[PDB]
DNA sequence: AAACTTGATTAGGGTG
DNA sequence: CACCGGAGCGGATCTCGCAGTCGACCACCCTAATCAAGTTT
DNA sequence: GCTGCGAGATCCGCTCCGGTG
DNA sequence: GCTGCGAGATCCGCTCCGGTG
């Protein structure tokens, strides 16, 4: 995921989980202010759920 | 191949291909071959998201906004979602206060029952929020760096700032021009059928008219069960609940296990009788 | 067509255009055509005052049947900026025709003008009709009274100028929950519907016209006027029996 | 109406026929598939016929 | 009843509304309603042009390029048009004596026969030119300011940059990672039937030899004769040309009326009996 | 499930849960007041299942 | 998956299961279980 | 005479 | 033996970046460091 | 004297194989 | 708890009317 500052998208972070699905965005939280998010599907780069594990 | 795959995998590893070509030149089943990059770290982690996304359509009164500088011109636009008729006004400065004033206006022309708008201040201001709470309206925020949240009205900022190109010649004022946009496209543009968006807006405040919804009660339900076949062979009627409205051949109902409207072809359907 | 049984209706009992439509569903243009055709008895239709309050002079718009309004804060009373008003006032609505009084901005020339420009129907004189003249009255007095409630409530004059044409427009109802705004709507649905329907098409044509008697086509009558031509049907008077018909195309000869 | 599309919605279908009024949906007929389905009222826009 | 029309058309030189709006409440015919809009100034010299345009895959060996700053480097990007096999460098500065040098290069890698480029001074410069003329070859260029014509090369751009991304930590070398991008793009990136583009540039220089290709004037030429229908009347038959190549139910010819090649499906051919 | 006032039976209401299957009578909470109640068999008409 | 595929395909010439047991065991493809189990010979 | 709270006027973070 | 279901792949649909390095200066709303003004044990 | 197609995710239209009232 | 849509100009297909041996 990542953010926009005057509109300038953030780095790719995280990366975490799908809390909420809704098309085009969704929920997750931010693990460094452990707080809920809503972010624009072309700043969410989609990952299969397990990782490495 | 099945026994390739490990260094086709490799050849991932190393040169980091698609599931296609590493699937046809080691010859194997693709779909795992895209577990490949499911499971890759290095492809999975540069890709971009595909994703279409959605505006909404959303409600009668529901409503959409963003201010304008057309012409270093503060202009605040008014503009709806489900039937997207819309209105203006030019404004000195965006603030909160004197947004808190042009919306009491804009309100007041209309029951406008909620709201999308951006991240603006004004928008998202305290006494904005309690104006709208004060009222028992639904703001919803656009949210950052999505303007496509706020769709419609740049949108239409492009529409009105050609009309505004014609027709500002013709008049003293810029704001008897902008009346004349707002004249125009919430009148004038009239498609489809020929109808304007106002034609729409007031037609369904005639249709959104709640004596006519609270009077329909009267008219019977019936309940009904819907069940569901696995391996053909269908389930318990799911449970038993009203027959929210009957189609041809299916029907309107809920599953209160997702709370959600739904459908069942009328062979899935138990009609339950009445009382009597 | 139910236009010719209105017809047929207000000819015998001479009711209002206004209980014509609602009791027929007809048109109500069809409805005012047959009270002012009614020699017994002989909307989108205005009336407007300025109006100081506080040292504000407001604009004020107000509708001669429903009886919904408008009205909005002026600076001066100026025909150009008054111009501006009415661009505004018909941005928010399809307005036909207008009363007023000989007010300068009113009767000014680029302003009648611009009512040409709208193809609308402004009439200045000294407005005279107790119908409107009450009620536009009442209008005033309930507003500034309303005001008088609000104002105080409110970070804004327009704002709370905004709440009163709330409380009158909407929050105050009548009959079954009826506010002069859901008059007003309802009015330009079957209107719009039928003015499109009907007055776009063809205008100022004669036919000859015949009626059946247990389905046997009777002599060619008239020559007159195709008064509302409908879908597969017209509407014609019988100039004998005073009174209005439905007679089917094909029972019409329309007279080039 | 819109529904799936090529991913989420898709372009505007219908104009169709306007069948029961529920809370943010209702269902209309797919003249293509003949078959009843649901619109979210946010991927509806309303008409009257004519 | 078509004189409202002046009236109407005052209306939208007073108003300037839709062909619709108005072709409905003035009630006329809609069409010259749209002629109006036509013949307006102001609600016509405002519109967009609808224009979707082509780009050319072009002949085999006809070629496109940019350069591309990746990270602050200049990199020329070697990119086909029809099949589109690439190649690019890495380079110090875009300078037309560096980027000729570049080309000698890359044109001595091929017989590169032809070129799109932009208005870049290094494509543009006059030994440049003379470069392509000296060795017989075609530059074509990339209009100012139009990417689109350059297109395939800024798609690669994107293309590349993604692999970029991926594979410069595994080297020393950003230019060999910039080589397992060129690798593999023009290889390892395979499709359809799970081929590169090397595949098709190196297929088609087998299918492009001339002897072949020359060695079949051996086989036999007829020629062949056609007409054309006013209200259904067919003409003189307009000449005979030779069958270029036949089909099943038609042909190929040219009209040299055209000077472009054609079709005649066989019913309007006459064939032409040999010498003898 | 109907209801008396005076013995004078009221509408059915319902359909419901038989939340228990008394003796003479059921028990069914009013989804209108929220509260379990009793309603005698002859106030119940039970409803066939799904066949 | 691809982690899980092979070590399966270890497994399978131990234990010889069904292509659907691996696949429900591991949670890895079936039909890449049943090109196993035909390219076992054993279960074959 | 130390500390304790609150109002005022310019410097940074999210949105047109 | 007919009907429904899990797994598979060709085709179809939707969104978007390549265009050199990107910021400079506005306007609004919300939050915060710092200074000035009173008392109170 | 020249032209926006390509990379990236999602999904319906089909078939092949297995289970069973 | 939030989601891209509409305006402009072309291009092909369907319908009604008229001409050709």
């Amino acid at each position: 995921y990542r953010t926009r500052k005057r509109g300038h998208p953030g780095e790719w972070q995280g990366p975490t989980q799908v809390l909420w699905g809704g098309d085009g965005a969704i929920v997750v939280k931010d693990r460094g202010t452990d707080r809920y998010l809503v972010i624009a599907n072309k700043d969410v780069k989609f990952i299969p759920p397990p990782k490495e594990i | 191949w099945i026994e390739n795959i490990p260094l086709a995998e490799e050849e991932h590893n190393k040169w980091h291909q698609d599931a296609v070509s590493l699937h046809l030149e080691f010859g194997i089943p693709r779909t795992a071959a895209e577990d490949i990059v499911q499971q890759c770290d290095v492809c999975q982690e540069n890709k971009m998201p595909s994703t279409l996304r959605g505006s909404n359509k959303r409600g009668i009164d529901h409503w959409q906004v963003d201010y304008t500088h057309y012409e270093d011109k503060i202009i605040l636009v008014w503009v709806e979602t489900n039937s997207g008729l819309i209105y203006a006004e030019r404004v000195k400065g965006e603030t909160g206060q004197e947004f808190r004033v042009q919306t009491m206006k804009w309100y007041a022309m209309f029951a406008p029952k909620s709201l999308q708008s951006d991240n603006g201040p004004a928008f998202v201001a305290e006494s904005t929020q309690l104006l709208m709470k004060y009222l028992g309206i639904e703001h919803t925020t656009g949210i950052p760096w999505n303007p496509q949240s706020q769709a419609l009205v740049e949108r239409t900022h492009q529409t009105l700032k050609n009309t505004l190109e014609k027709l500002i010649p013709m008049f003293n004022a810029f704001e008897s021009a902008l009346a004349g946009t707002l004249i125009t496209l919430n009148i004038k543009r009239k498609g489809g059928l020929g109808t304007s968006p106002m034609d729409i807006f007031i037609f369904n405040k005639e249709q959104q008219r709640i004596q006519q919804q609270s009077k329909s009660k009267q008219e019977k339900i019936r309940f009904c069960y819907y069940r569901t076949r696995k391996r053909g062979h269908p389930g318990e009627w799911q449970g038993p609940t009203q027959v929210l409205w009957g189609g041809d051949g299916a029907i309107v109902v809920k599953d209160r296990g997702t709370d959600r409207y739904l459908v069942i072809a009328n062979k899935d359907v138990k009609f339950i009788p009445p009382p009597k």
